[PDB]
């Protein structure tokens, strides 16, 4: 049973990735609009059992951004599962900063379906 | 980077449209949602510019609208928003005049029949007390005016595609 959390500040992007994921065969998708909100959805499932198999997270978001969010989830919680950074700033420099921050993979925006697929194969 | 020539990247929009096969409700719903996000965001940016002048907020606002515009192929609007983000982070210190930007349009004929300055708005900005942040603010206002125009053009094209004013 695959469970995924999508953290993005724009509902339109949430709807699109959720639709691309549904079309890949994944139905259990959860949404959050910022880093703090994602931390809580995760702290919660760290109390139940059914935790997220993967997390897709915007690098930049108000309140709590993606890097700070990742840091909290990694440190404060002990989440060891895959976190994929989403950003349009995709220079090697940018990508390394995401990994340096504890994020396993990256997808550039606007995210492309095949790239999503490629990410699902290597991390899911 | 150079602003893209085409108003709509059909490669991306066709992809979205290919996911809304049952009922055209999916893709057209995204568009309607975007249109509204754009008008709300332009207004919030304008407010910041005439008041708080918080560059981080303007950055967040550019980031927000770039997400929906880019995912729907409105690549010229998304480009401008990325300039607003970079301006907001004081990473850039220039933004192309409007004329030079319209000259990059793949189909220039989409402009005649309309005043391209029709939606322009001036920024209420302290010119005397111009600190080192004035440039970023003025540059973001210039880009907001460009955005209002690109939004306009995107609605023209989306309207002829859907055959119905959006």
């Amino acid at each position: 049973s695959v469970k995924i959390l999508v953290v993005e500040d724009n509902h339109v992007n949430q709807e699109v990735i959720k639709r691309m994921l549904n079309l890949e065969g994944i139905e259990n998708i959860e949404l959050a609009c910022d880093g703090q909100e994602a931390f809580d959805k995760v702290k919660e499932l760290t109390s139940k059992g059914e935790n997220y198999n993967m997390i897709f997270m915007d690098v930049q978001m108000p309140k709590v951004d993606g890097l700070l969010s990742t840091k909290m989830i990694r440190r404060d919680l002990g989440y060891t599962s895959p976190i994929v950074a989403l950003t349009a700033f995709a220079d090697d420099s940018n990508i390394k900063e995401c990994l340096e921050s504890g994020m396993n993979g990256f997808l550039s925006k606007p995210i492309k379906r095949p790239k999503l697929k490629t990410i699902l194969t290597e991390f899911c | 980077s150079t602003i893209p020539s085409e108003i709509i990247n059909w490669t991306i929009l066709n992809e979205i449209i290919s996911m809304d096969d049952d009922d055209s409700d999916f893709s057209k719903g995204l568009i309607i949602q975007f249109i509204d996000q754009a008008q709300t965001t332009f207004a919030q940016m304008q407010r910041q510019l005439d008041g708080e002048k918080n560059l981080t907020e303007l950055d967040n606002l550019g980031h927000f609208l770039k997400g929906s515009s880019a995912a729907l192929g409105l690549q010229r609007i998304a480009w401008v928003c990325e300039r607003i983000q970079n301006l907001g982070r004081k990473m850039e210190h220039f933004f192309p005049n409007k004329t030079e930007l319209v000259n990059t349009l793949s189909d220039k004929s989409i402009i005649n029949g309309i005043n391209i300055d029709e939606d322009d708005e001036e920024i209420k900005i302290q010119v005397d007390d111009k600190d080192e942040n004035s440039i970023y603010l003025i540059l973001i206002a210039k880009a907001l005016n460009q955005s209002r125009l690109e939004f306009k053009l995107a609605r023209i094209e989306l309207s002829k595609y859907y055959n119905t004013n959006l």
